[PDB]
């Protein structure tokens, strides 16, 4: 049966989706007992079981279990893991209650959703059932079918053979590589590609490929860390990551391991030093926008791409599964295919779209919102599915698009996007609590606007702002985005005002992450947001110093409050910073308290309190003085920040501490 | 850090993911059958013990 | 404090140096938190956004000397300035005297 059928897959080094379709225990439990005794690529498999740590590895044979919830990203993730001859076992519903099957039952990864109770998601349901169902490529096991047919298998079959499979890299490595003429020799090589591609291969070869002593010495830096190990292992190779990097210039010829990831400015920097070869993944999860990616290469570049998989042939049908399933595909960029694309002329016209419009297969289809989809996706330097999601079945998205010439079926592409995510009732909606003041924040309603893109042939335009515009126009309106002077400002002639400013800089971008709020509802939004932007007034010294970065907070611009934050610290959760800055209430109370402010009280780990925020001493450097075993030092700081409210009032401590 | 939180009164037997960080910070350096504030959970724990 | 305000005319009026009078907050520091003026992007205590950007940023002198478009030197100049136009504000006539004597 299968097992035949299996052997054509390893040998032909595909891969294939197998669905298992009925009742929990039925179809589900059982036959994945049977397929693993039976299945045997080499005695049966791996069968690793999903329900990041993986990735080095591969496995023959795997499971995920979407029974009752599904998260795409751990499903495109998997089925990459996958090896040649191996099948991914996709663990479904019964398949006539499927897309209704999210409700009660409802579909628990909607922690995309993020609603108290999970739900339905049938469009996604819907457009997986079309890529499913399209070809012939997927094997549909459904319960209650007594016999199910597997096309291709032992006898004849469905499944045209395959070639057995076993240059591009090759080409590459030295070869188009070699780096010298008339033009520099020393310049920067960007090999951009999807995952599988043999990126890192290709940048291990060259490792060794220049001998040390002989072509010559390397060097290699990436952002959080990335899998190092296939380069290295593929590879002198040593490893010092790009902030340490800065350190001292002694190599002929540095590579740094998706440096998109990589912030502009400490980047840039360091491609003046020396000859470099920039990888990046692309088209697949977590990997970066080509839109993106462009602007990126703009600030240079020898761009090479390499088309085919190590890993399996290509052709595999269950990547071509996942690629659609995920929509993976950038094309709007450079061109549409149609007989407008690439650019997108025309007066630009604002328009709203619900989320209704996923169904519909007609004018106003599956089509638009995918059209969005690729544009925004596009222009984000990670991309991730968990947003394809949330923008197809979650409650509470909303979309506005900015299209060009409308007129018959087709037309022009759009020229901008916005996405806007209620939220409320992640990131505007989970943090305005944790980091702010009023405990209650996370009930009112707003809507983050979770991503904003023009093409980049149309911007400056005013379309964005025209876009949000065009959100507020038919208790408010919130975005949060690294700080930059520019950003804040467009922003800010948004109407936006700031909320905070946090301590740590993004890693991505290298700019620290700030919030802010357009007040719709005076109620109590307006409040919120006066009240934060007072609170970070207070804040504003004890932050810019704590930046190291130490830069001010102009923000999007030219107490009674501490004790109950205090408390939050003392007898709660909040974290240090949070509390802390150079002073926020933290400070506050250091300067006010009697106690240990000094070698043991203020605010922050080391002396306990005072060292971490007054001295700015390490967390380990305070640990071995105050004899803590790490962790231990945020308790310890908590118990000081305890102690010295105690001193100040017990009475008004006790109560705080109560409620 | 997974959780199998147990209620005596009815006999309630409950498991809850907790997947980001920032919560369950409060547990570390504590020692067993210690007095947690379930506060550090501000969703469905408002004021636990 | 008054002292301070001494220590302040002694860094705008005459030559002392900016450590002495800054640190994170000396005197210095101290005057940008009262002071209304560019302590920020101009005023405050330092030599970037003048005083503010060496003060509160920790800018190098490099960098805001290209910002403020000095050639060096005359970056100390500008934070002096800086500081006396910020005394002034708060006090026209206290600072007079302190100028003089």
């Amino acid at each position: 049966r299968i097992p035949t059928l299996i052997r054509n897959g390893l040998q032909t080094k595909k891969r294939s989706f197998f669905v298992v379709v009925g009742d929990h225990a039925k179809e589900a439990i059982v036959h994945l007992y049977y397929i693993m005794s039976s299945m045997d690529v080499r005695q049966n498999k791996s069968v690793l079981w999903a329900y990041d740590k993986i990735l080095g590895n591969t496995y023959g044979m795997c499971i995920l279990q979407d029974f009752e919830a599904i998260t795409p990203n751990i499903l495109a993730r998997t089925i990459e893991t996958v090896e040649g001859g191996g099948l991914v076992v996709l663990l479904l519903k019964g398949m006539t209650s499927l897309k209704q099957l999210y409700t009660m039952t409802m579909d628990v990864h909607a922690r995309y959703r993020t609603e108290a109770h999970d739900d339905v998601i049938a469009r996604f349901n819907e457009r997986f059932l079309l890529s499913l169902g399209s070809c012939e490529s997927c094997l549909v096991i459904d319960d209650e079918l007594n016999v199910l047919p597997i096309s291709g298998g032992k006898g004849v079959k469905p499944l045209p053979p395959p070639d057995e499979d076993e240059v591009d890299q090759a080409k590459a490595l030295l070869t188009f590589v070699d780096a010298i003429a008339e033009k520099t020799l020393r310049n920067t090589v960007t090999l951009t590609a999807a995952r599988g591609r043999g990126k890192s291969a290709a940048m291990g070869v060259a490792i060794a490929a220049a001998v040390a002593y002989g072509y010559s010495n390397i060097f290699i830096t990436s952002p959080s860390p990335e899998n190092l190990k296939t380069l290295f292992e593929f590879v002198t190779i040593q490893y010092i990551r790009p902030q340490d990097a800065h350190v001292l210039g002694q190599a002929e010829l540095v590579v740094i391991d998706e440096a998109a990831a990589i912030p502009l400015p400490l980047v840039k920097k360091l491609m003046g030093p020396y000859l470099v070869f920039m990888a990046s993944t692309i088209s697949g999860y977590e990997g970066t926008g080509r839109s993106l990616s462009l602007k990126l290469i703009k600030q240079l570049l020898k761009e090479i791409t390499l088309s085919e998989p190590i890993r399996y042939a290509q052709g595999d049908n269950v990547e071509k599964w996942l690629n659609t399933l995920l929509c993976l595909d950038a094309t709007l960029p450079r061109s549409k295919i149609s007989t407008t694309g690439c650019p997108d002329p025309s007066q630009c016209e604002l328009l709203h779209v619900n989320r209704d419009t996923l169904f519909s297969f007609h004018p106003v289809s599956e089509k638009f919102l995918q059209q969005m989809v690729a544009l925004y996706v596009a222009s984000h330097y990670k991309n991730s599915p968990n947003d394809l999601q949330l923008m197809s079945d979650a409650p509470a998205h909303e979309l506005f698009v900015l299209t060009g010439p409308i007129q018959e079926g087709r037309l022009p592409e759009p020229l901008c996007v916005i996405q806007v995510s209620l939220e409320g009732k992640d990131l505007i909606p989970w943090l305005v609590s944790q980091q702010f003041q009023d405990d209650e924040f996370a009930s009112l309603s707003g809507a983050r606007i979770v991503r904003i893109a023009t093409n980049p042939d149309y911007m400056s335009m005013g379309y964005g702002s025209k876009a949000l515009q065009l959100l507020v126009d038919y208790d408010y309106v919130g975005v949060s985005y690294g700080l930059t002077q520019q950003l804040h400002k467009f922003w800010k002639r948004a109407q936006f005002v700031p909320v905070y400013l946090r301590q740590t800089a993004n890693d991505l971008t290298g700019e620290h992450t700030c919030v802010m709020i357009r007040p719709l509802q005076d109620g109590n939004d307006p409040s919120w947001l006066g009240a934060f932007a007072a609170d970070f007034h207070k804040r504003f010294l004890s932050l810019l110093s704590y930046k190291f970065r130490e830069f001010p907070s102009i923000l999007a611009l030219t107490t009674p409050f501490d004790h109950k934050r205090l408390e939050s610290y003392a007898n709660g959760l909040l974290d240090y910073h949070v509390v802390l800055d150079l002073m926020p209430t933290i400070a506050q109370l250091y300067f006010t308290g009697r106690l240990r402010e000094a070698v043991k009280l203020s605010g922050l780990q080391q002396a306990i309190l005072l060292a971490l925020g007054l001295q700015r001493k390490d967390i380990d450097t305070l640990a071995t003085e105050l004899n803590l075993p790490g962790s231990q030092v945020l308790a310890i700081f908590m118990k000081i920040m305890r102690k010295v409210t105690q001193h100040f009032g017990a009475l008004v401590s006790g109560a705080i501490a109560a409620e | 850090m997974k959780f199998n939180i147990s209620y005596p009164l009815t006999g309630a037997q409950k498991c809850i993911e907790i997947d980001d960080d920032k919560k369950c910070n409060i547990f570390m350096d504590k020692k067993m059958g210690q007095e947690v504030e379930g506060d550090t959970l501000g969703d469905e724990f408002k004021g636990y013990v």
